[PDB]
């Protein structure tokens, strides 16, 4: 999936 | 400042991609070239995943940026009766349009618009030279795209479904009813949504007529594959009438397919060939299931020096939550940022064993991941983010494997801060922030994708009564019986859970980041010891306290709905800390200097492993059951309850989001390099970290179609008008 910044 | 603009002294960086490029032989940079442009391509097709009038707005300004550089239509638009201010508010907003590809904010689903008189701004675009040369084309595209370029109402500033917002992914006039019906028709006939959008319309009786678009190149003709066009036909379900149809995005995907044909002669070794080969037939047809075995060929490629990844992937922007976004990217391996990950893999089983849940509920063979620190040459797409658990495919995660990424000079980005901006923290944890806030994150990377999307085992029962797990003996540790909910055939996780799939299961990946990060052998790993390695713990939890209340941001009230499924789970987890109390952490709104309202955040360090721990248990415990059950009722029940904001005493959360909102701060916008072809050798191109120079980005990325990709996506997007 994704992880963000 | 405001909201739903986007402000001059906004920040812009580029990425730095320099040293990662000269490493790369010359066959791979051939094979890294034509990726990135197969990427490029197909990031265009989320301008139409955005909104109506997003294909507009960019076909206008790649005219106008082609005819006119930044440089060139300043003395052209300052000549015109615009301020230097205004142009620059110009400037950002293209900039914007470029980087989140269409007039929405990918982080916060808000639209955003330029900030300077639409009066001012026609009397550029009409008095351009793009506008001399082809005059027909740009009148036209101001004529449709000027009106909703400007237009902030209240139906159109965030993306929904219903008359509340707008959204692409399905018709106008669709609401939730919709969506959960066309969602029981693609479980029932076996069909993925990631690469599919619905249409609704209506007859001269009534009656609403459904439409199922497959995203591919071929359309209504007979082709040779039998596995999509079996599908290609009218339905009845349940009443209503069904079509599935194909050859969404076609010309696009036309263009992305012939770049992935020419990158297949330089592929490094026989996996990437048959991987390229499915990606090709999945866009061609538009098979999902081309699109698994393909990823599959992907997982089996470890250890690449090029690595990369490609389609209908991430499912964040579908007000539903089931159809995926576009997106691709190219990056090369870092071999020394990524040696700290490749031990966490090592010690990965082992760390499993730690998790608050029996090993009833954990995957039944530990397959060994691939954690690669990675350098971005290209990301396509809305945005870019700093790690990534692919593939989304759950069966593939529980027979195959996945791999885990570091964007790792996406990092270097993010680690900028002076001590001004840093709201709701007092001045003392203010220097302990900025000393730890860097190698901490590293730490919450690993743990949320290695051992966060990493964990847990879906309970799920085949065609026949056989279940994939031991129904006579597995006990639900929460009410002691025996099981009675699972998953079906066809039911995904974001099939049941939907709405809340992205922030649930991001929250249940978070809070395994936070419980692990106080085991001292994880913190060896990234050569934490000693008093050091009580300082990274301690701002790892400050710095997801402080982004619960900074969340509120992302929170529309009179919707009663959060727009960005990270910062929604870093408030449940907020809120779950406070529901322990006992002092632990404190939310008390001040003043701050300026005399503006302001808040403060206090976390007690010596109460996190005797009251924080607990709390995380129990409910990473109440997390991983409702998820791995399938119990739906269950999990909203849990999750939007603590997602439920309130003034309720004495946090005071909705008043708390105004001073939010007052003191927030833009997110900074990210330039991405440009690869050339010289015949005999691959150049890289760099930009300027500014908006001027993000624009200049975009107007060499596609040198040879430049003018062709503007026409399609104005026809596209013509043919869809009615929709909307
Ligand atoms: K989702
Ligand atoms: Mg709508
Ligand atoms: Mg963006
Ligand atoms: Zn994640």
């Amino acid at each position: 999936i994704v992880y963000p910044w | 400042d405001t909201q739903y603009i986007l402000p001059n002294d906004i920040g812009v960086s580029s990425l730095d991609s320099r040293e990662a490029f000269r490493l790369l032989s010359p066959t791979e940079r051939l094979y890294a070239y034509h990726l990135s442009r197969a990427a490029w391509y197909g990031g265009l097709a989320v301008l139409l995943q955005t909104s109506p009038e997003a294909p507009y707005i960019y076909a206008l300004l790649s005219r106008l940026f082609r005819a006119q550089d930044p440089d060139q239509l300043r003395q052209h638009a300052l000549a015109e009766g615009l301020t230097e201010e205004e142009y620059q508010a110009f400037l950002v907003y293209a900039a914007g349009v470029y980087s989140n590809m269409g007039n929405y904010k990918s982080f916060g689903d808000t639209k955003f618009v330029p900030n300077l008189p639409k009066e001012k701004l026609e009397r550029v675009i009409l008095g351009s030279e793009a506008a001399q040369q082809h005059p027909e084309e740009v009148r036209g595209l101001w004529q449709t795209c000027g009106e909703l370029m400007f237009s902030l109402e209240p139906r159109l500033r965030h993306l929904g479904l219903g008359k509340e917002g707008i959204t692409t992914y399905f018709s106008g006039n669709c609401t939730m009813e919709d969506a959960k019906l066309a969602q029981d028709f693609l479980d029932s006939q076996n069909l993925s949504a990631y690469n599919t959008r619905l249409f609704k319309e209506v007859d001269g009786c009534g009656k609403p007529y459904y439409e199922v678009r497959l995203a591919s190149v071929l359309g209504s003709e007979p082709s040779l594959d039998s596995e999509v066009t079996s599908k290609l036909k009218s339905y009845e379900f349940r009443g209503s009438p069904f079509q599935v149809t194909r050859g969404d995005y076609a010309p696009i995907l036309q263009k992305v397919v012939e770049q992935l044909e020419k990158a297949k002669a330089y592929a490094a070794n026989s996996h990437q060939g048959q991987m390229l080969a499915q990606y090709i037939e999945s866009f061609t047809q538009g098979s999902i299931e081309a699109h698994k075995r393909g990823s599959r060929f992907w997982i089996q490629d470890k250890g690449p020096i090029v690595e990369s990844y490609i389609g209908f992937i991430e499912s964040y922007r579908d007000p539903f939550g089931s159809r995926g976004e576009f997106e691709g990217f190219v990056a090369v391996v870092n071999k020394a940022m990524s040696a700290k990950f490749e031990r966490l893999v090592a010690s990965a089983e082992q760390l499993l064993k730690e998790l608050p849940w029996p090993p009833t509920f954990e995957k039944d063979k530990f397959l060994t991941p691939d954690f690669t620190s990675l350098d971005v040459l290209t990301f396509a797409g809305s945005g870019i983010p700093a790690g990534i658990n692919i593939p989304n495919y759950d069966d593939l995660r529980q027979t195959e494997g996945f791999k885990n990424v570091s964007l790792g000079n996406v990092l270097a980005v993010a680690y900028a801060t002076q001590r001004e901006k840093l709201t709701f923290l007092e001045e003392d944890d203010k220097d302990l922030y900025i000393l730890w806030k860097g190698p901490s994150f590293d730490v919450q990377v690993g743990l949320h994708a290695l051992l966060g999307h990493g964990s847990g085992k879906l309970f799920v029962q085949d065609e026949k009564g056989a279940f994939n797990f031991d129904q006579e003996t597995v006990i639900n540790p929460e009410t002691g019986e025996q099981i009675q909910s699972w998953y079906r055939c066809g039911e995904t996780w974001d099939s049941k859970f939907s709405t809340i799939a992205s922030s649930y299961e991001e929250c249940r990946a978070e809070s395994v980041g936070l419980y692990l990060s106080l085991h001292p052998q994880v913190l060896e790993i990234f050569g934490f010891e000693g008093a050091d390695a009580e300082d990274v713990i301690y701002v790892n939890w400050l710095n997801m306290v402080r982004a619960g209340l900074l969340a509120l941001e992302f929170y529309t009230p009179e919707a009663f709905n959060w727009r960005q499924a990270h910062m929604q789970a870093r408030f449940v987890i907020l809120r779950v800390l406070l529901e322990a109390g006992e002092g632990l952490v404190t939310i008390t709104p001040t003043t701050g200097s300026d005399g503006r309202p302001d808040a403060r955040v206090r976390l007690d360090r010596s109460k996190i492993r005797s009251v924080g721990k607990p709390a995380l248990e129990r409910f990473l415990r109440r997390l991983q059951v409702l998820k791995s059950t399938g119990d739906v009722a269950g999990g909203r029940a849990l999750y939007e309850g603590y997602a439920t904001v309130t003034d309720a005493p004495p946090e005071s959360f909705l008043t708390l989001r105004d001073t939010v909102l007052l003191r927030k701060e833009s997110r900074k916008l990210i330039v991405q390099p440009n690869t050339r072809l010289e015949g005999s050798d691959v150049q890289l191109l760099e930009y300027e970290a500014s908006a001027a120079g993000l624009i200049r980005s975009f107007s060499e990325r596609f040198p040879e179609d430049g003018p062709e990709l503007e026409e399609i996506l104005t026809q596209l997007a013509t043919a869809d008008a009615r929709f909307w």
